[PDB]
């Protein structure tokens, strides 16, 4: 039972490095190919962020790997602190 | 942020009895009124006042 | 990814600025790592005699400009432009010359020299 699940993750997984992989070779030989609408799109766009362009989907997510983002920079973020209260 | 009454190279500041918090750093005051000769960050705690 | 290096709008920059935990502030040389998308940044530093580590978990190198460039996002500081290749960057634009790094109260712009002692 569950492994039957287990193995249809585990071929949704392959399909998705698949296509991770056609990514790749387009990028180092072109490439009209499957992920150039996203990239494409996402280039032109004001998006500084992956998540509000691609909103959470896995495949745009993959294909837009190897690019630079603002979510890159741990630097921008501030961690709220609380001062010393007393003596 | 508590209310002020004058900004700029001087500036005098009102507070009353709950924490403030401002970017990235809370802080704890109590009520009262304080006065600064330097546009520095003014709250009313012991290590304002030293 | 690897960030890369650009010159574009280099005769518009008068100074370069660091941002460390989302709030600009001043250059030292006694700083050791940098995140840097700038090759005049090199030619900058090396006049003062500094030499630093190029890492993503280090303070970002901003630059000071006279010229309006990219555009504004919420909680950004500066103007955030996006380079050809798909790098990103960063810049301070300016109304007078008489600037340095502005902090926003909720009435109105002081500049400071440090934000931790600062009605920022």
């Amino acid at each position: 039972i569950i492994i039957w699940f287990l193995l249809l993750s585990v071929c949704l997984g392959s399909l998705i490095y698949s296509t991770a992989a056609l990514g790749v070779l387009m990028s180092n030989l072109g490439m009209p190919s499957y992920c150039t609408g996203y990239r494409e799109g996402y280039l032109n766009s004001t998006n500084v962020t992956i998540a509000t362009y691609c909103t959470g989907s896995i495949p745009c997510s993959v294909c837009l790997s190897g690019l630079d983002s603002l979510d890159t920079y741990p630097s921008l973020e501030t961690i709220q602190i609380t001062i010393s209260s007393f003596k | 942020f508590p209310n002020t009454y004058l900004e700029g190279s001087v500036r005098v500041v009102t507070t009353f009895d709950s924490e403030y918090c401002r970017h990235g750093t809370c802080e704890r005051s109590e009520a009262g009124v304080c006065v600064s000769t330097s546009g520095r960050w003014v709250l009313n705690n012991d290590y304002y006042r030293s | 990814h690897v960030m890369s290096k650009h010159t574009d709008f280099s005769s518009e920059i008068i100074g370069y600025k660091a941002i460390d935990g989302g709030v600009t502030r001043d250059i030292a040389s006694t700083d050791t790592c940098f995140a840097n998308k700038h090759a005049d940044f090199d030619t900058w530093f090396s006049q003062r005699g500094g030499s630093y580590t190029n890492d993503k978990a280090c303070p970002l190198i901003a630059a000071v400009i006279t010229r309006e460039v990219g555009f504004v996002v919420p909680g950004l500081p500066g103007t955030i432009l996006r380079t050809t290749n798909g790098d990103f960057l960063h810049f301070l634009p300016r109304v007078f010359s008489a600037v340095g790094n502005i902090c926003y109260t909720p009435s109105k712009l002081i500049e400071y020299t440090d934000f931790a002692t600062s009605a920022c």
